[PDB]
């Protein structure tokens, strides 16, 4: 792409002056730009490519919702519709996040998941694509619909079983998957049940060995059960 | 801190009401 | 443009939807096919005109500061210089802060200024004119800067002409061109005098004739006369 | 209107500051 003859090193930095200065689209354009050199990322690096496609995509579905709420305050009908605008800006607002979602998807096809090592790593990647599906399915229909949700409860699953098996239960990408499996149970696959009994597992079990959060990351942790008991405060 | 916890909040707060 | 097909109406339409769901990107493209259409614009189209691509460009800004401010901390020789990398990534941002104003001066040269009736929609236009000629400044160099400052200042003045000719003195468009000019003065000119002159005297004037605002702009009104008097505050 | 000040002294400022 355009990233091609740009140093590796010089890519990753480019990005994180991007971060810094808020340019999400930047940032995502260097890190594809890194991943597609063809080596592991390491544990920084994830975390820089998940971070900006995280905030590129969340500012889509911002803007989708807030557009969905207007369209729907004027949708049911009888009073004014002011013509196809609404929808069609709708429309054009999923068209790009369905791209950056299948970009992001390709790249951990094409080439994440495939040559990872670390436990940590297969996880955080798998725990990835179970999100890219999920913001997939929250603007999809039909079997189109039906096809991103059991991909995506597929990618979770087995991220949840790696994650049981090779990771401490205050690991904080263990905690982020639990987090965000329980979000898709509640939001996407119509399960709150399973929703609310993984989130609050997952608390129980952090909890219970407190002692194994590390001196690098206990701040991430803490942080993620204190979201794991906010959304049971909401969910019940 | 606080103010993640709180954006996470409305998020989820949004598809419960919608 | 890609903005040909669709009615002016709606482009208007989606225009204030983008504006709502802070898409100033997409609102600016919706206003420039707007523009194209060849049809004046009322008070409430050329302000949706100026919110869109100020927010634009103050994005564009806002990056080129940070990555200015990282450079300057780091570019003082004799410890490490990463090498080119925040340069490279600082001239890109402002190639693109240079393309967008070059977008809104070649809309106002063609054919915003030539076809405006009201004193007041004259003064807008030049002041948009000066102001993007002012933001292209702040980044410029050489021969190139000189020519864009008396480009921003030639603007400026006869903006400045008309509205003390034609409008009350708490007139919105008056005192925000007024405070811009100001600003013009104290930032690009290198003329801190004329600039605390300017914003004293504009505030004064609107202060002795504070009974000609409007019941359609008075709040608009006061807040730029209070930011006329913050910007006296940190300059004196 | 507060925060539209605020937002306004900060950018005026970083002129002066650097
Ligand atoms: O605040 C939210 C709301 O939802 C989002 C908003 C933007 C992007 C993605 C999401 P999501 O649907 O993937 O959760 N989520 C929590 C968090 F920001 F993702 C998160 C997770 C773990 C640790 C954190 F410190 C923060
Ligand atoms: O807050 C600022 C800081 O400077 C900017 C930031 C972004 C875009 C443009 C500018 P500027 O250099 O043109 O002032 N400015 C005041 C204001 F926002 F433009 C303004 C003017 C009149 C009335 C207002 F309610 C607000
Ligand atoms: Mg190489
Ligand atoms: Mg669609
Ligand atoms: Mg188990
Ligand atoms: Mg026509
Ligand atoms: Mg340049
Ligand atoms: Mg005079």
């Amino acid at each position: 792409g355009a990233m091609g003859s740009m140093e590796r090193a010089s890519l990753i930095q480019k990005a994180k002056l991007a971060e810094q200065a808020e340019r999400y689209e930047d940032m995502a354009a260097f890190m594809k730009g890194a991943v597609e050199k063809g080596e592991e990322l390491s544990c920084e690096e994830r975390n820089l490519l998940s971070v900006a496609y995280k905030n590129v995509v969340g500012g889509q579905r911002a803007a989708w919702r807030v557009l969905s709420s207007i369209e729907q305050k004027s949708n049911e009908e009888g009073s004014e519709e002011k013509g196809p605008e609404v929808r069609e800006y709708r429309e054009k607002v999923e068209t790009e996040l369905q791209g950056v979602c299948d970009t992001v998807l390709g790249l951990l096809d094409s080439h994440l998941i495939k040559e990872a090592g670390d436990a940590e790593s297969r996880v955080f990647y798998l725990k990835m694509k179970g999100d890219y599906y999920r913001y997939l399915a929250e603007v999809a229909t039909g079997d189109d619909k039906k096809r991103i949700i059991d991909s995506a409860r597929s990618a979770y699953q087995e991220a949840m079983d790696i994650s049981k098996k090779e990771m401490p239960p205050t690991n904080p990408i263990r905690l982020g998957l639990a987090l965000n499996f329980s979000v898709f149970h509640y939001e996407i696959a119509n399960s709150p049940e399973e929703a609310i009994s993984l989130a609050k597992t997952t608390f129980d079990e952090a909890m219970a060995d407190l002692h194994t959060l590390s001196e690098d990351s206990y701040k991430d942790s803490t942080l993620i059960m204190q979201l794991l008991r906010d959304n049971l405060t909401l969910w019940t | 801190r606080d103010k993640i916890r709180l954006n996470n909040a409305i998020w989820r707060a949004w598809y419960i009401q919608y």
